[PDB]
C-alpha cells in the first residue's frame, strides 16, 4: 500500500514477552519464519 | 498483600457521632510513588 | 497624453490600495497588513501612506487601534528608516498646532500615538519629555496624565533620572496647590498607578525582534524645524531532517492501559480508587479511553460488582468531562461493541448501565438511541435491554420507573405513532421480559387498529 | 494545616502518617 | 532479538525507474539506510 519511501515499527513478539524470554520468542519466531518458507500455504492453514 | 492501600480517615470527633464519610485518606504501606502492589480482596467474589 | 494619464491613475491606485490596509488594520492582521503594503510602492507613495495614517489616527473613531497603526510604521522604520523619519515629523507638528488650538480631543489623540511610537523605538525619549515640560508649563492636565500612563513605562527604564524629576515637579502642585475638581482625581491616579507599577499600560504589539527592528531611534524634539512636506501628498509628475517513523507497535497505549489496571486492583474501595484516578490529572483526549479500560476490567470478572459503580459516580460528580466520557461510551457499547459480548458479559454490562441510569448519573434521554425493530434489533443488543431494565425495575419499583418512561420521549422502546407490527413487537418484548404493566398504553393503540 | 486529622504520631502505626483529602469526596 | 522491534523500511519503486544494474545497487541503498537508521537513535540505543 505505500506510495512513499518510509519506516515503520512493528513487534513480532507481539505479547509473547510477558510469559516467555527473549531466548525463547526468538525460537518460535525462526521457527514460524522457517515453517512459512518451505511451505507457505500449508504454514497458513495451521495458523489459521 | 492487603495493606499497601490507603486507609480511609476521617475527623474522629464527628465520626464517634454520624458517620462522615471518606473526605481523608492516609498511607498503609510506604512503596515508590509509581508503583502499586495489588491488594487480595481485588480477587474474591463478594458473598452478595 | 498617456504619460500624465498612466502616472495619475496609478497615483490614485496607490492612493487606493495603502486606505483599505489602513482601514484594515487590525491585531492578528498585522503582519497581512504589512505585507500587501510591501507589494504597494511605498517610497514612491511616500505622504500618500503618511497622509493616511495620520488622518486615520486622529478621527477620534480610532484611539482603540493606535498601538496596532504605530506597530506597523515600526514595520515601516525596519524596512526603511525614510518612511517613519517624515511620519515622526508631521505628528509633532500636528500636537504643537493643536495645544496651542487648545484641542484637547485631536492632542490626546496624537499623543497616545507618540508615546506607542516611543514604546516602539521610533521616537527618541527627548521628544516625549519635552513635550512633557510644555503642558507642565500650563495646566493641559487631562491631556498630559493620558501620556504618562502609556510612555511611563520604557520611560523610567531609559531615562529614570529625569523622569523623576518630572514626577517630582508634578507632585508638587497635588499638595500645596488649588486646583479643578474632576480634574483632581485624574492627577492622583497617575500617582496610583506608580505603586502599582504600570502593569495595565504595557501590553501591546511588540512584533518586531530588539535586532529584527533596525532601531532608528530618531532624535527629534519638538522645538525644531520640521520642514512641512505636504507637496508629496499632491500629485506630481515624474520623468523618472525528520524521520518519520510510522509506529505500529502501540507499546504507548499498552503501557497506560497498564498503569489503569494496577491503579484499580490497588484498591480497597471505589471511593479510594476514583481519588488514585483523579489524582493522575489526565488528558482530555484521553479520558474516554479510560472509561473504555474501566468497562473491560469489569467485563473480566466473574460477577458485577458494586466497585466499579461507584468507582464511575465519583468521576462523574468530579467534572461534566467525565459526564462526557461515560455518555459518550455508553452509545458505543450499545452500538459497536455488541456483537463481540458473550451472554455473561452482558449482565455485568446492563446491571452495569442500568444502575448508572436509576440513580440519575445518566439521564433517561440516553435509552433514546434504543429502537426495538424485527430488523434493526440484534439478538446480543436484545439482552443488553433485560439485563438493564430488570435492573431498573429492582432498584425503583415498577411503580416509579413508569413515571420515568412516560417524562421522557423516546419513540423506538414505546412507539405509539403508527406501524403496527413494531407495536405488535414491542408488547411481545416488553411481556416476556415480565414488564407488561408497562405495556398497558400501547395495548390500547393497536385494538383500535385492528 | 492539622485540622483534627491524622494519627498523633507515626511511631507505633508502622506507616509514615501522610494524610491527603480526597478528591472523590464531593464537599 | 532482544525486544521484539522490527524496523521496517519500505522502498518504493520509485527509485529503480532511472538505474541499472540494480542488483549491486540495491545493497549500496541499504547500508544508506541503516546507516540513516543508527544516527538517528540517540546513543544509550544505539547499537554495539
Amino acid at each position: 500500500k505505500a506510495t512513499e519511501p518510509q519506516m515503520v515499527l512493528f513487534n513480532i513478539y507481539d505479547d509473547w514477552l510477558d510469559r516467555i524470554s527473549s531466548y525463547t520468542a526468538f525460537s518460535r519466531l525462526t521457527l514460524l519464519l522457517r515453517a512459512l518458507k518451505t511451505n507457505e500455504e500449508s504454514a497458513k492453514m495451521i495458523l489459521l | 498483600s492487603a495493606s499497601h492501600i490507603l486507609i480511609p480517615a476521617s475527623d474522629l470527633s464527628w465520626s464517634k457521632q454520624t458517620d462522615t464519610g471518606i473526605t481523608h485518606f492516609r498511607a498503609g504501606m510506604t512503596h515508590e510513588d509509581e508503583k502499586l502492589i495489588p491488594t487480595i480482596f481485588r480477587y474474591i467474589t463478594t458473598w452478595e | 497624453d498617456e504619460d500624465i494619464k498612466f502616472q495619475r491613475e496609478n497615483w490614485e491606485m496607490i492612493r487606493s490600495h495603502v486606505s483599505p490596509i489602513i482601514s484594515n488594520l487590525t491585531m492578528d492582521n498585522l503582519q497581512e497588513s504589512h505585507r500587501d503594503l510591501f507589494q504597494v510602492n511605498i517610497l514612491i507613495g511616500r505622504n500618500i501612506i503618511c497622509k493616511n495614517v495620520v488622518d486615520f489616527t486622529l478621527n477620534k473613531q480610532n484611539g482603540r487601534l493606535i498601538p496596532a497603526l504605530s506597530a506597523l510604521i515600526a514595520l515601516l522604520n525596519s524596512d526603511i528608516p525614510d518612511i517613519g523619519e517624515t511620519l515622526a515629523k508631521e505628528l509633532m507638528l500636528m500636537f504643537v498646532q493643536q495645544f496651542n488650538r487648545k484641542d484637547y480631543v485631536s492632542c490626546g489623540n496624537i499623543l497616545q500615538c507618540l508615546s506607542i511610537l516611543f514604546l516602539y523605538d521610533v521616537i527618541h525619549e527627548i521628544v516625549i519629555l519635552q513635550i512633557l515640560l510644555l503642558l507642565l508649563e500650563k495646566n493641559s492636565l487631562r491631556l498630559v496624565i493620558a501620556v504618562m500612563k502609556i510612555c511611563g513605562w520604557k520611560l523610567a527604564l531609559v531615562s529614570k533620572k529625569t523622569h523623576d524629576m518630572i514626577w517630582e515637579k508634578l507632585r508638587y502642585i497635588l499638595q500645596t496647590q488649588e486646583l479643578s475638581s474632576t480634574l483632581r482625581e485624574s492627577l492622583e491616579t497617575l500617582f496610583e498607578i506608580r505603586q502599582k507599577d504600570y502593569k495595565s499600560g504595557s501590553q501591546g504589539l511588540f512584533i518586531l525582534d530588539p535586532t529584527s527592528y533596525t532601531v532608528h531611534t530618531h532624535s527629534y524634539i519638538v522645538s525644531d524645524e520640521d520642514e512641512a512636506n505636504k507637496e508629496l501628498g499632491n500629485f506630481e509628475k515624474c520623468e523618472n531532517s525528520q524521520l518519520q517513523i510510522y509506529d505500529m507497535t502501540s507499546t504507548n497505549d499498552v503501557e497506560f492501559k497498564k498503569k489503569i489496571y494496577l491503579v484499580l486492583k490497588s484498591s480497597l474501595s471505589g471511593d479510594e480508587a476514583a481519588h488514585k484516578l483523579l489524582k493522575l490529572k489526565i488528558a482530555n483526549n484521553l479520558k474516554k479511553s479510560v472509561v473504555d479500560i474501566i468497562i473491560k476490567s469489569s467485563l473480566q470478572e466473574s460477577t458485577f460488582s458494586k466497585f466499579y459503580s461507584i468507582l464511575s459516580e465519583r468521576m462523574i460528580t468530579f467534572h461534566r468531562s467525565w459526564q462526557t466520557a461515560y455518555n459518550e461510551t455508553f452509545e458505543q457499547n450499545y452500538t459497536q461493541d455488541i456483537e463481540d459480548y458473550e451472554t455473561d458479559q452482558l449482565r455485568i454490562l446492563g446491571k452495569f448501565w442500568g444502575h448508572l441510569i436509576s440513580y440519575e448519573f445518566l439521564p433517561m434521554d440516553c435509552l433514546k438511541i434504543i429502537k426495538l425493530t424485527e430488523e434493526e434489533s440484534c439478538p446480543q443488543g436484545r439482552i443488553f435491554i433485560k439485563f438493564l431494565f430488570q435492573e431498573l425495575v429492582n432498584e425503583l419499583g415498577l411503580d416509579e420507573l413508569q413515571l420515568r418512561l412516560n417524562s421522557s420521549k423516546l419513540d423506538g422502546m414505546f412507539p405509539l405513532e403508527g406501524d403496527a407490527e413494531h407495536i405488535r413487537y414491542s408488547i411481545n418484548f416488553f411481556t416476556a421480559i415480565g414488564l407488561g404493566l408497562l405495556t398497558e398504553d400501547m395495548r390500547s393503540r393497536l385494538t383500535i387498529i385492528q | 494545616s492539622y485540622n483534627g486529622i491524622g494519627l498523633k504520631s507515626a511511631k507505633g502505626s508502622s506507616t509514615s502518617g501522610h494524610v491527603q483529602r480526597s478528591l472523590a469526596s464531593n464537599n | 532479538p532482544k525486544t521484539g522491534h522490527l524496523f521496517l523500511k519500505i522502498i518504493h519503486t520509485s527509485v529503480w525507474a532511472g538505474q541499472k544494474r540494480l542488483s549491486q545497487l540495491a545493497k549500496w541503498k541499504t547500508a544508506e539506510e541503516v546507516s540513516a537508521l543508527v544516527r538517528s537513535l540517540p546513543k544509550e540505543e544505539q547499537p554495539k
